[PDB]
This record gives C-alpha cells, structure tokens and sequence, in this order.
C-alpha cells in the first residue's frame, strides 16, 4: 500500500498505456514473442473428412515494455494478474489448422511478470484439418502438420520462436501417436512483398489400427472361404442332395456380397487406401469365379448330373438294354475322378489361400527390417 | 514525437465512426475484393450447400489516414483494428447459407498514403446450384453471388483480382472430385435502383474412381448368375424346385441393391442416368427371370392260355410306358436350347447396350467443359 | 457543409431515441406490415419448420422528423441507421419459431419530410399447419398470422397492405406445389378484456405435394409381384410337383411386402401423410397376404394328394388291378377340373379388388389431376 | 403536461434492483401464471419436454402510482423491461433448458403499481413418464416452477386454476391427449431438509395417449403370424410325407419375420419413453407361439421309419409279393396319423387359448379403462 | 434513512472489482465447498457423457467485508449480488465440456461481518472414466477432479468438506446402481516445477450396471436357437429322410444370428464395452458353426449311403438276387447306431459349453453379487 492504489493509477495501463498504439518500444523490429504448444487432450479423429478436434495450452510469451516495475508493483510481487482488456491480446491463428475458431483461448486471464514481460497461456478446443489423404491409411499413417502464430504482424511488428504428444494422449484413439517434432520458423511468401510473422510448426507423426477390425473380419474370411471350401468336399460324401448344394451357392454368395458393404460404409466415414482394399475384393472374387465355376462343374452332367421261352426273353431283352440306359447314369459318375476333383480344390486352397498370407507374410517380413 | 500528438490528435478530431469514407454522393471509394481461397471442407452434393475457406483481401484507400514524420516516416506501415469504418458484410444471393466465420471486424494493415490492407481467412457456408446436375459427365453450371446487404453500390465501387483467379488455384487434393474453372463477373441488376451482387461460374468435374469399380462387379456378377440360371435349365431340368430357389435370391438381390441405392443417393443424389439404365437393366433381369420362368411353366402334362397271362404281361408295361414316353415328347429341350440361344440374343445384346450406353458415357459427354 | 456540423450536433442533441412518436392520444403508431417471400430455403413435413427468405418492409412515420435547410438542406433524404428507432416486436402468433434473421442493427431512410422505411432482409425460422392433410394430393392450408407482440390498437397497430399468392416467389427447390395463398387483415379484439388489442395479418398456404419418383419405385413391385403371384396361382394347377417350390416364394414375398411397410411408415414418421391414405396401401397390400394364404393353405388342401398255372397269373393280375383301382384314387385326388376354378375365382376377384384399388386410385386423381 | 418535468424528477430519485420496500423483512406480493400454447416434443424414454409457456407474470410496485401528467394522462403504460426488478423464472421440477426470449420483454404499468407482463418461452423440462405413463390411467406430470432468484422472506407467489387445461394449446400432433390439469400455490422446505422457504408453482398434467395407429401395425403381423402358423397347424392333416421340409421352410421364415418385429419396436420404446405393460404381452406371446411351433415337429419327427421246377420258382416270386406286401405294410401301419389330425385339434384350442388369453386380456385392458 | 444513502454511496466509492481480495502472501483465498447433487437428467453410456446438476456450495472470507452499525446494524446478513465478487474459474480437469449453467449474475450471501456462501444449482456436462471396463460385472469408479484452472497453491485454496453418498441422489430409474461414492482433497505440486500448483476435489463414482430387459431377450434367441441346432443333430436320426432339410435350417440359423451380431455393433459402437464380453457369444456361438461343420460333415460320412424254362424264371429272380445283397450294402452304411452316438456325443457337449455359457454368465455373477 506503499503508494500502491495511487501507483497503479500512475500507470493507468488503459490510461497511460495505449491499448490502441503498440508498445514496441517506439519504431524498431518488434516486441520478440515467444509461442509453446502442448495438446491437453485430442476428442475426435475423422479420417474421411482430414479433420481432428484437439486441445491446446496455447503458452504465450512476449514482452511488455511499459510493464517494468518499480517498488510497490515490481518488488511488492515480482509476479501479478491482469484482466484481458489491461491487455493487448493478438490472434494468433492456427494458420492452416483453425477452420474451426479458437475456443477459451481467445482473452482469459494472464500472467503479468514483475517488469514487463507478460504469460498468457490457457485452454483451446480446436478443429483442424491436417494433411490426411487418401493416404494416411496406409500404415505410416504419415505425419499430421500445424503451424502456429500472430497472423497479422509482419518481421517488423512481430517475431515469434518456440514438447510432446503423449503429455496428454486421448488413450480412446483407436490410432497410436509415434512421434511430435517441434521447430518454429519465419516466412516471406508470393504475394507479399517483405518477410515477416514467425510461426511454430508441430508435425505429429501417427499410425492406427485397431484391435478389434481385425478380430470380426478375418474371422467371416475363413467361415466363408470354409463354406466355398465345404461345397466342395460335400459334392463327394455325398453329391446327389443336388438343390442343397445349391441352395448353399445362394446361402453363401448374398452373404458375401453384404459383407462387402459393411466395408466401404465404415469406408466413407474414412478414405481407403489401394493396399488393403485390393487383397479382399481380389480374392473374394477368386472366390466368386470358383462358386459359378462350382455351379457347372458340379452338376455338367446329363445322367449323374415254345412261346413261353419267346415271353420272357422280350423281359431279359429289356432287361439287359435298359441295363445299359441305369449304366448310362454311372457312366456320369465318374468315381475315379473322386480323389481328383477334392485334389484340385485342395491344390487352389493352397495356392490362393497361402497367396492372400503368403502377401501377409511378405509385407510382415519388411517392416520388421 | 514529431508532431505525433498532434497528427494523432486531428486524426480522431476529424474521422467520423459513424460516416462513409465519401464526400457527398459521387463515385464513392472504389473498394478491391479478391479471395485467396485456403481449401474447401464439404460440398453437400445433395443438397447444394458449399463449406469452404478463403482469405477476403479488402483494400480501398483513406485520404483521412495520411500520416506524417512520425508514423508516415517513422513507420510506413502499422497495424489497427477495424471497426473505424465500413465493412463488408457480404452476403451471397444464392448462397450466404448462413454467417462469417474469422471475415470481418479483424486488424488490417493500413500503408502510409492510406492505402488498407485486410488479411482474413474465414469459413463460410454458401449453397451454389450445383443441382441434381453435378454427376452427368458433363457436369455443370453455377452462380456464386457476394455482396453487402442493406447496401446498394451508390456510395461505393467493387472491383476483383484475376478472371482466368481460377478455381484450379486451390482445388482440393483430397477430392476424389475436380476443377473445370471458376471465372468471375461483377452484375448490377437494373430490376433495382441498387448496385447489387458478383456471379462467379462453377465448371467442376466430379470423378471419384474408386467405386464404380466394384459397382461394375455387380452388372457383370449379377450376369454371371443370370447366364448362369438361364443355363442350369437345360443342364439339369430337375433344376425344377433349384431354380425358384435361384431366383428368390437373384431377385431379393436387386432388391436390396434398390435398397442400398436410395440410401446413398442420400447425400448424394442427382441425375438418375446411371441409375436409370441400370434400373432398365434392373428391370430386364426381373422380367426376363419371370417369363423364363413362364418359359418352364410351359409343359400341361408335367408342367397257350398260358400266353394270355403273358399278353397280360406284354400289356400292362408297354401300354403304360409309351403314356409316360408320352410325356417324353411334351417336355423334350428343343425350347431350353432354342430359347437359351434366345437367352443368348437377349442378354448378351442388353448386355452389349448399357456397355455402350457406358461406352458412350465416357468418351461422348466429356469435352464441353469449357 | 450546408450547415454541417450544426446540422449533426443539435440532432444528437434535441433527440429522445427511446422515445416512441407519440403525438397526442389518437392514431396510436400507425405501422404497416408487408412481407415478400424473396424464396425458401427448407422445409420439414415431420417437424413442420421452415427456414425463408422475407424482406420486411415495415412503415411508419415519425413527424418529429420533417426538415429545413439544416437535415435535408444538407442531403434529401439519406441513410439512417436503426437504433434511433421504436421497433415493433413483430411476431407469427403461431408460428414464430424463433427470432428474425439478421434483423437487428440495420438501415433505413429518412425524408427530409419523416417518412421512413425499415425493409430488410431477413431469413427465419417457422412453424405452420400441415395436419394430418397437408400431404393430401389435394392439401391442406397453412394458417399463418402475423402482428404486433404485445401491443393492442390503443398503444400501437400492425396493418396490412395486400393480397399477393405464395406460389408468387414459392422454392423451386420443392419436390412439391402450390394452388394458392392469400392474405387479408384483421383486428383480435378479446373475451378477456374489455379493451382494443392489435392487428394482424393473417397467411393462407394452400399446396399439395409428391414429386412423382417416389410413386413409381413402390408400385411397380406390387404390379411385379402382380405377374408373381400370377404365377403363384398358375404354377401349382398346372403342376403340384413343386409346392414346397413355391413354400418358398410365399415366404420371400410377404417379406418383401413387409420391407416396403418400413420404408413408408418411418417416412410416416418422418412426414405425415393423412392416415386414411395408408389404408388404401392397407388392403391392398392386404389382399396379397389373405390371397396368398388362402391360395397355399388350400393349394395344400387334399387328404390324399395335395388250369390252375393260369390262376397263379390271375392271383398276380389280380394283385395288378386292385392297385389299379387305388393308383386311380389318389390321382382322382389331385383333379385338375377345378383347380382351374380358384384360377378364375381369384383372378376375377383381382380385377374386381384391382379395379376396387383402382377406385381410390383413380378418384382422388379425379381431384388432384384438377 | 409537465411530461418532461416529471419523468425527470423521478428518474432522480429511480431505483432499480431495489423492490418497492417499506423494509427487507417482509417482501412483495407477486402474481404468476401460465398459459401452455406449444408442447414441442414429448420424449418420455428420456421424461423432457419442451413447452412455449405464456408466463403470466403480476406484482405491485408503488414506487410509482402517479399524479397531474401521468396516473392522468395515461392510466396504462409502456416502460422498458430492462427498468426495475423482474423475476427469473424456472421449473425447479422442470426447467431443463435455459430460458427462451421469455425475459426482456417490456412490462406493463399501472399507475397505482399494478404490473403485468405475458411472455413467450420454448424451454425444456422433464416431467414423468418412465415405464407407466403408457397405461389407460395417466401419470401426472408435475411441475412446479418459481423463481430462481431470492426466497420467499422476500418474495411471494400467487396462483391459479387448479381444477379446470391442458388441451388450451395441447399439441395436435400428439398420439396423446390430457384430461385434467391441476394447478396450486405453495412453500419450500422437502423430504430433503432445505429450509429458507422459496415459494414456487405446481403443475400437474395427468393425460391419455394411444390414438394407436401402429396398434394394427403390430395387431396384423401378428394375426398374419397366428394363422400363418394355421396352416403350419391344419395343412399337416392334409399334406403329404414331402411336408417335412415343406414346414420348416415356413418356420424359418416365421421367425425371420417374427425377430424382426421383435428388433423394430423394442427400439420404438427406446426412442421414445417406457410401459412394460403392453411390451410383455407381445414377446411372451410370441414367443410361445415359436415354442409350441417347432415343438410341433419334434411332433411330426419322432417315429422309427415314419418321420414242378415252376414252382420252385413260383414259389419264391408269390413270397416277394407277400414279403414286399408286408414291408411296405409296415410303412402303413406306423404312419397312420392318429396323432396329426388331432394334433390339428391339440394346437387348435391351445391356439385358440394363447390368442385368447391374449385378446381377451387385451379386451379387459381396454374395457376397464373404457 | 440510518445512513441510508451514505452506507451505500460509501461502500460503492471504496469498492472495487479489477482486485481480487487476497490477504498477504498467505494461506492463499480460503475456498469452501462441496456437494449438493440432487438429479441426474441424462448421462450416456456409449460416450460416458454426464448432464447433471450440483450446486456447487462455495464458502470463504475477505476481511475487508468487516462492518459496524452502518452495514451490519442495517439488517445483519443481507445478500448481495454476485457481480462485485472475484469467483473461481473452477473446472473438471480431465471434463469441463460444458459451460457451467446458471451461475453468472446471481445472488450472495453476506454477512453483517463476514460469513459468505454461495449455492448455485449448477447444471453441466461432464467427461470422465469408465472405459472399456466400466460396465462389467466387477465395476468401475470414475475418477472426477475439480478445481481452479491456472492457478497453483501459493495463491488460491480449496478443500472438500464432508462425506455425503453417492446413492444420496443416484437415479432410481437406473437400468443400473451405485455402491458407494468417495471424495478426498489433495493438492497439487508437480515433478516439472518447484512451485505449489493447484487444490482440488476428487470424486470417485463407484456403480454397476445394466438392467435385465436387454438380458432377458439376448438369452431367449439364444436358447431358442440352440434348439434347432439341437434340432440339427435330433433330425438326422428321427428323419434322416430330411437331411437336405437339416441343411437348410443351418443356412436358416447361421443367417439369423450373422444378422443378430449386426444390430450388436450398432448398439455396441452406439453403448461401448469391454471386449471382453462378447468373446463369450463368440465361440458359443462360433459353437453352433463350429458344430454343424463337423455334424453335418459327420452326418454326409458315409460314401455310398452318405429244364430251362425254369431256367430264365431263375434268370429273373437271378437279377433280384443280385441287386438283393447289394443294397444291402448301402443300408450297410447308414446304421443308425453311431448317429445316437453323435447325439449324445454333443447332447453331453452342448449340454456342458450350454452349461459353460451358464457358467462364466454366473461365476461372473458370484464375483459381480460380491
């Protein structure tokens, strides 16, 4: 007290200060700002549409030239609070990332050091839309990029230079965050004229892939293929219960197809990349051929599919004649064919269904180098 | 300190908050407008609703802001808000679906002469007309109409940047759409006293190739098992019961497909012709599935003394035999060949048509886009 | 300036914002209404809101502010903005769905004289009449009235101007049409008080709907499944070979039948359509399950069916006739005299039924077609 | 008339958030009441609505009888709402949803103190409704709303109607309805222990609901659903031994059905509110139904194979006549139906007994609350 | 009146608002509070989102707040309006998604010294833990803290109260119910910097949940597609006669269930859980699969069943005894002795993975219950 009510009515910050002139100390580069970011927290993820919700502590440093103290203002408490409006606040802007306005980092309460210097640093809820593609879905799931800084300054009214990640992780990601670079920067650009504004770049490099796909969908991969995969062996324990065999080709094929279309709706929500996509619809198809091929080669077939003694020798002729119309049936058996048809099924399975693993294994084998 | 007071001090004597940066009615202050677009977020395709984000460059000059030693010689250019003047507003006739998102009342920067300089990017929810004219390969056509909105082009002037800036400038990447063009033309509506809106022309081509793909899948698939159940007939006829079972599924099928269909047009919708066709198509393997179908229906019957004794015999199996021969005769597969071969001619020319209908597609009504 | 800064200061001065023209106790403020639908931008049967385009031209005059030489000496009449005003509190009595769009803080012009006009543009949110009979062919009308909030005709009135149809500047974006809309004034004096309450123009939306798409897709399965259950019928007379062939059928069609009925009654819920429009589509997608049924109950009807050397071959011949008799039997079970009975029974009964369905069908197409 | 001067006198003297106070010990007398006019959504899973409430609000304050040039110039008045002390309002049962431009709506003056004011609110809230309000019997919906603000010590309500509605303003787009509304005045202090006595405004709703449409939307299923199961029951007498395979076709598309409607209204009652009611009788009965239903093939299942040298000769041929003949016998024998017919009979009555004890029920449901 | 005017005018004049009242470099501003929830209006499981309400009871002094005759004489404990107070930025670190909603602008209680508190009905939305092991059957406590925001310990202070439970106010329409709730107050320092960063309230909601609708319906489908399995293998021994058909219901049973598990990952995603969970429908119902692969498998088993004029009547039975022994060897095949092995082979199987699915259902339940 100390003349201290009296002293900051010396002062005045409103009053003395002028809110409406810079105080850069007169004409010269700049007062020398200072941004740090750290995520508090990341909501929501949306691959479809490239855009993700996250909070930010956006710590803000920068000083205040006409904020050196003396006695009672300094010394009583090197260190303060002041208001919003006792405050120059600027913009900084999310460059590239803030198509979705800053939110409760827009003038809360700051920090006044004991002789200018000034840390405003509080909460932002954002939305961004990072450098997704059609390509952050292949496993590296790339790296997402941000700028920040005051938008409107110029190298000559300001100078902004510059922390992980994982200080606040969204642990209900279904992604997983790598790694979180920070190295600020400056920038002179097409149509202007002088260099200016500095910025903090962050790149967050990412990679996701639930736990939880994988259980629900490979397992109606090898249930159905066991299906296309049964057709087959039933033919033989038994190839006659013709409409049923059948009936299964129309069971398994709508199955299929719906599926499918489970796949392409989760798709939407989310742009696929050509690595997986290719490798389902590939083969599924293999499937597919060999369900129609199935069709035809499973039923092709078109079968298998002294007057007394004159009396009964027209019986024993027609007898042994239609004899060889029943052979003509067995004739469309083909038995000895048995072993061979499951064989060439069994040397497909093989081949397709170690191709599909067998591309598995090949790219399973070079990202552990 | 070079009469700093004193600039300063005149300055806020004789600006005026409230008032246009005019004196009396000319001319006006003949205001630049041109936007750097950032990128767009979400074409509503549906519905003709626009999302993007651009910059709203605004730059006219205040003779009322000439400055002198100190901040003129001192330093050329300085920051200041707004709020000192008009500010534009903007609404898009068409458009204009709503808010400013970052646009106005933000610092500008203001030169020495008193040239201004406004930076904004901004968010923005427009609807163009678009249509349900955006999927024919051709594309289309649209209005993109900015401008203030109780006020009427007789106190100021707008002019724009670049005519060939195209809408190519900043085309998403992301897009599996694309860019024809965006020209611009300045309008004024003479229906009123009012100088009013700009038009500014969407050419854009839309060619996402990921899906059609496997939608092709379903024309040839479908075929497979229509070939196919017009091909189980005279392959085996005991097919009888097997082949309702086919069409059941083959139906329900195209069915859900039309389930599917209306769902994602959802979003989505436009032009039928795709659609339309397939529909036909559609329309083609349910009625040909039905008439074969008649094709089976078809069949109105299926759908001594001691040789006396022996007579009896030669009698009862012979004459019962050639009835059931009879039959023979009355279900034979002279049609099932025939008419598979009609089958053949049936489906493999629909089959030939929407395959040029396709052909045609891609090739004919691409072109005009210019 | 013609009296420039002494114009602009004892204007500020001798000038009560606030204050409402109130010139002795008479003609209250006489203000008029009229509202000019510049178009729409959405409308929701389910939820019966609509989001359009209205330009308020809002009247009134203000004596106090007639001039000399010093106000429009200066400039005529000019551009004024709100504030300095008493803005009625307009509202749609049942309707007004919430506050006007972009209303607050806008301009207007003064005479020399007084007179002025307030009519901006604005974009809201409302509430209107569909009933149960809106989406009638044949309509329903949107009652709509509009006026002065909480102010009679003793402290202020709400005129009008003005008849002018809906249809005049309707959304072309509707899938839908108009007949018809007026408007005429009134004054809602009440029960209540003894006492003079305001006015209030009062809208009449007279329009009916359906853009045709929707129409098609749906009835021409049931024609389809028509030619089905044709066969349904013919089938099974012309051979009861496979009636479990056609078990299946039966089954994969009521559920059809089943899957359209979810589509329209969510769509019910989700746009209400006048409910005794839906027993039309009730008996008659009926009938295709009492027929059906009946048709495969009674298709399965039926019990049944759905020197002594020489006496050793008449002992077997005899064993050879009796089963002779008793094949007879159970083929004398499956008769084909009357199966084609049920045929012409039913299908007389389906062009009766069909031209019954036809009825509603056809009449009200004798009113809407009008 | 000194209109001027008196306005300005006390608006020397004026005070706002001051209640025209003898003392601070013993409060004001403030009149409420409410009009509904709008009831916006019923969401009685969740129990919330939203209401447009006319809030009638009254009170005295005499800072303000008048004299000379205004009690006399104009008994009735128009003065800012922004002017003095006006209560928040909110249902302290219900209020769920922060006001609706239900505040800053000029007030009404007197010239002796007498105040009144109406306005309008949309605003949400949460009445009952969870698992009951289903029945024929309603649930009275409680709400009691006061101020916000200060405590009875200081303020102090007063009330309306009691016993007389309602359907004033009740929504027309209910399947609901209301038959009475009660209406008192009263103190705070609850089961709770809360003490410093805030008066508030209860309001009571006990209303009907069920104009059932879907009613026949689950009625003709599951008729449909009972004689379907008819012929699964009947058209076993009549069928043939094929008819196995034949049923079942139908059980599995039976319950395909009957799951079905199982999934769609369980969700019906998730969406909107709960009564179990009406829930059980429908799965119970339905279920049973499938019960005895497959039950019925472990019924038409269980049985073992039901589901000279002339001579010589002559001798072993007339024995694989007799032989065969009593092979196939056995055939006969073992699969004459004595349980199908009257298995016929067995579903028949208990068919008869399950709808009934149902429908009937059901006409005691209704005929109680009839 | 007593001071009347200069009590108020002087308390105004040495008011003050841009300084808080902190006493010396102390103790820091001595924050009182806790609990007063009274409703939870609505909380989702699928987000573990929670709208409730609590008035958050606040408690401290500034002794500047000290008076005599002329502020405590007056009337004691009068209450103040909350404006001229410095209030905490309190926060749900972790949550605080909503705005706190009522609490601007209120009412406060002061006393003629001192005494000062403040209970405002805070209604908010909130964000904390559960997880993916919330809803099991052996629980989960949501960890929720509170306190000022950017403010450590060597300012400002907080502390919690007083024990009251969580059952205190748990809703009692909870498909779910609560155990038991703790709060604790703790401050924190941290690791990075040597200085005393802020107080704050740790709730810790301990409750189960579910309730059994969902449970009894799951289990039915469950049992009563177990049945028909069980069905599957009966069949074939009974009426093996319908193997094709014991075909069909599995395509029947495979399907229905296919689609059971779709609804799941809608109401699953749409109410999320611990994975856990399902890998019990998992292989019990793998299980049926799993089971009609090697029963029906099994059931196709089996690769084939899967003189002279005396002389010719002996060429004749010759064929009969040929053939005779022959089949014999089909029926050879099919034994019908280990098909009632393969029943009970699984009767015992099914009965011990169905008493299985009964038993981590219950052995959950034992640890659940406890």
């Amino acid at each position: 007290v100390n003349e201290e009510e009296r002293l900051i009515n010396d002062l005045l910050i409103v009053n003395k200060y002028n809110k409406h002139v810079r105080p850069v100390k007169h004409n010269n580069e700049v007062v020398n700002i200072a941004l740090s970011l750290t995520l508090s927290n990341l909501i929501s993820l949306k691959e479809t549409d490239e855009t993700l919700t996250t909070n930010v502590w956006m710590d803000h440093a920068w000083y205040d030239h006409r904020l050196t103290w003396n006695a009672s203002e300094y010394s009583d408490i090197s260190i303060l609070r002041l208001r919003p409006e006792l405050i120059w606040i600027p913009d900084i802007v999310l460059q590239n990332n803030n198509d979705g306005q800053y939110n409760v980092a827009y003038f809360c309460n700051v920090l006044v050091r004991p002789n200018g210097y000034v840390t405003w640093l509080p909460p932002a809820i954002f939305r961004s839309s990072c450098p997704i593609n059609v390509l952050y879905f292949p496993f590296d799931w790339q790296n997402c990029s941000l700028k920040f800084t005051a938008l409107n300054y110029n190298a000559n009214e300001i100078s902004m230079d510059l922390i992980i990640d994982p200080e606040a992780f969204t642990e209900n990601g279904e992604w997983e965050i790598i790694h979180k670079p920070a190295k600020k920067n400056i920038y002179g650009d097409k149509f202007p004229n002088g260099t200016n504004y500095q910025d903090v770049t962050f790149y967050l490099i990412i990679r996701r892939k639930p736990l939880f796909y994988v259980i629900n969908f490979i397992t109606p991969c090898v249930l159905i293929s066991f299906l296309a995969a049964l057709a087959f062996y039933l033919p033989a324990e038994s190839g006659e219960k013709m409409s049923t065999a059948i009936c299964v080709l129309l069971a398994q094929a709508v199955f299929l197809l719906l599926t499918s279309q489970r796949l392409p709706e989760t798709a939407l929500a989310v742009p696929l990349i050509g690595k997986y996509l290719m490798f389902i619809m590939s083969l599924v198809t293999g499937v597919v051929v060999n369900c129609g091929i199935v069709l035809n080669f499973h039923f092709r077939t078109p079968s298998t599919h002294s007057g007394i003694d004159s009396t009964n020798y027209i019986v024993k002729q027609i007898k042994e004649k239609n004899a060889y119309d029943e052979e003509v049936g067995n004739w469309n058996l083909v038995g000895q064919t048995i072993d061979r048809l499951s064989m060439f099924i069994i040397t497909p399975v093989m081949v397709l269904g170690t191709i599909f693993i067998f591309v598995m294994g090949n790219f399973n084998r070079p990202p552990a180098k | 300190s070079v009469m700093e007071d004193t600039l300063l001090s005149v300055l806020f004597e004789n600006y005026n908050p409230k008032v246009r940066p005019s004196q009396t009615v000319g001319d006006k202050v003949t205001v630049r407008v041109g936007l750097t677009l950032t990128s767009l977020l979400i074409l509503n395709e549906k519905n003709e609703e626009m999302t993007t984000s651009v910059f709203l460059n605004l730059a006219w000059t205040d003779y009322r802001l000439q400055w002198d030693p100190a901040a003129y010689e001192g330093i050329k250019d300085l920051s200041i808000p707004s709020d000192d003047v008009w500010q534009p507003d903007i609404v898009l006739m068409n458009n204009n679906d709503g808010s400013f998102e970052i646009t106005l009342h933000v610092n500008v920067l203001v030169q020495h002469t008193g040239a201004v300089s406004w930076h904004p990017s901004a968010i923005y929810r427009s609807s163009c007309t678009i249509k349900v004219m955006y999927f024919p390969f051709d594309w289309q056509n649209c209005t993109m109409v900015f401008k203030s909105y109780t006020y009427d082009t007789s106190e100021v002037i707008l002019q724009h940047a670049l005519d060939a800036m195209i809408n190519q400038d900043a085309f998403t990447e992301n897009g599996q759409w694309s860019i024809e063009h965006k020209p611009s033309r300045k309008n004024w509506r003479s229906d009123d006293p009012s100088y009013e809106d700009v038009t500014f022309y969407l050419i854009i081509q839309r060619k996402p190739l990921f899906y059609i793909v496997y939608t092709i899948v379903p024309c040839i698939l479908i075929s497979i098992l229509a070939i196919l159940v017009f091909y189980l007939p005279p392959d085996a006829g005991e097919k009888m019961s097997l082949s309702i079972s086919a069409l059941l599924a083959l139906t329900v099928f195209l069915l859900l497909l039309a389930d599917k269909v209306p769902e994602t047009s959802l979003s989505v919708p436009i032009i039928i012709s795709y659609l339309m066709f397939i529909m036909i198509l559609v329309a083609f393997s349910v009625i040909l599935s039905v008439v074969v179908l008649n094709l089976h229906h078809r069949s109105p019957n299926t759908h001594e003394a001691v040789e006396a004794i022996k007579y009896i015999a030669e009698q009862l199996e012979s004459a019962s035999e050639f009835d059931d021969l009879k039959k023979d005769w009355q279900y034979v597969a002279m049609v099932a060949d025939r008419l598979f071969l009609y089958i053949f001619i049936t489906m493999c020319s629909i089959g030939t048509f929407s395959i040029f209908l396709d052909a045609s597609h891609n090739v004919p009504p691409d072109n005009p886009f210019a | 300036s013609e009296h420039e800064t002494r114009l602009v200061a004892n204007l500020l001065e001798n000038y009560n914002k606030v204050i409402r023209p109130v010139e002795h106790h008479t003609h209250f403020v006489d203000i008029t209404v009229g509202l000019q639908l510049i178009q729409l931008i959405n409308v929701d049967e389910v939820n019966q809101i609509v989001e359009t385009n209205v330009r308020l031209r809002q009247q009134w005059i203000d004596v106090r502010l007639r001039w000399n030489p010093a106000d429009y000496g200066g400039i005529k009449k000019i551009r004024l903005p709100s504030d300095d005003v008493w803005l009625p509190d307009l509202v749609l009595y049942n309707n007004a769905d919430g506050d006007f769009a972009i209303v607050h803080m806008t301009k207007l012009l003064l005479d020399y004289t007084g007179k002025i006009m307030w009519t901006p543009p604005a974009i809201f949110k409302s509430y209107c009449e569909i009933i149960v009979t809106h989406f009638p062919f044949d309509q329903q009308n949107c009652t709509m009235k509009l006026g002065i909030w909480t102010y009679d005709g003793t402290k202020v009135s709400i005129s009008p101007e003005s008849d002018r149809p809906d249809l005049s500047t309707f959304m072309e974006s509707g899938e839908w049409v108009m007949k018809d809309y007026r408007g005429w004034k009134h004054w809602v004096y009440y029960t209540c008080c003894p006492d003079t309450p305001y006015l209030d123009i009062t809208y009449h939306f007279i329009m009916q709907r359906i853009p045709l798409y929707f129409v098609v897709n749906v009835i021409i399965p049931c024609l389809l499944f028509s030619f089905l259950t044709v066969l349904v019928f013919y089938l099974p007379t012309d051979s009861g070979e496979k009636m479990t062939l056609s078990i299946s059928v039966l089954l994969s069609l009521t559920v059809f039948l089943l899957v359209i009925v979810e589509l329209i009654p969510s769509t019910s819920s989700a746009v209400p359509l006048i409910g005794k429009y839906m027993l039309f589509t009730m008996i008659f997608v009926i009938s295709s399950i009492i027929v059906t049924v009946v048709v495969i109950n009674t298709h399965h009807r039926s019990p049944s069916t759905h020197s002594a050397i020489e006496g050793v071959k008449y002992i077997a011949e005899h064993m050879k006739s009796d089963e002779e008799s008793s094949n007879a039997a159970e083929e004398w079970k499956y008769v084909a005299m009357v199966i084609d009975h049920i045929l012409l029974c039913v299908f007389m009964l389906i062009c009766i039924i069909g031209t019954v369905s036809v009825f509603a069908g056809r009449l009200i197409e004798l009113s809407q077609e009008g | 008339n000194e209109e001027g001067r008196l306005i300005e006198k006390l608006l020397g003297d004026y005070d706002k958030r001051i209640k025209p106070a003898k003392t601070l010990d013993h409060v004001i007398d403030v009149t409420l009441k409410l009009t509904l006019t709008n009831l916006i959504s019923l969401n009685e899973k969740e129990e919330a609505l939203t209401t447009n409430v006319w809030i009638e609000i009254q009170w005295n304050d005499y800072r303000l009888s008048w004299n000379t040039s205004e009690y006399e110039g104009i008994d009735l008045v128009r003065i800012p709402s922004e002017l003095l002390w006006l209560p928040d309002v909110v249902l302290e049962n219900n209020v769920d949803g922060q006001f609706e431009v239900a505040y800053y709506a000029n007030v009404l003056v007197y010239n002796d103190g007498s105040m009144y004011w109406l306005p309008p609110a949309i605003y949400r809230s949460t009445c009952p409704i969870a698992v009951t309000y289903f029945p024929f019997d309603w649930q009275n919906c409680s709400l009691v709303f006061r101020s916000q603000t200060y405590n009875a010590h200081e303020v102090n309500l007063q009330l309306s109607a009691e016993e007389g509605i309602d359907p004033e303003d009740f929504t027309e787009n209910g399947e609901w309805t209301i038959r009475h509304r009660p209406a008192k005045k009263n103190y705070n202090w609850q089961l709770t222990k809360d003490d410093i006595d805030f008066q508030e405004i209860i309001f009571f709703l006990i209303i009907q609901r069920k104009p059932l449409f879907y009613i026949i939307n689950i009625i003709a299923p599951c008729v449909l659903i009972s004689s379907l199961v008819v012929l699964v029951y009947f058209l076993p007498a009549q069928a043939g031994g094929q008819k196995c395979t034949l049923s079942i076709s139908v059980l599995l598309a039976q319950t395909i059905f009957l799951f079905l409607i199982a999934q769609k209204v369980p969700e019906t009652s998730l969406n909107v509110p709960l009564i179990g009611k009406y829930l059980i009788f429908v799965m119970f009965v339905s279920l049973v139904i499938v019960t005895n239903c497959v039950i019925v093939l472990n019924v038409s299942l269980r049985t073992p194979n039901t589901h000279s040298c002339v001579e010589a000769c002559n001798f072993i041929a007339k024995s694989t006549k007799e032989q065969n003949d009593s092979g196939s016998e056995n055939e006969n024998w073992v699969l004459i139906g004595k349980v199908i017919d009257k298995a016929c009979f067995w579903i028949a009555l208990l068919l008869f007994s399950l709808g009934t004890l149902a429908i009937f029920l059901t006409g005691h449901l209704n005929q109680v609350p009839e």
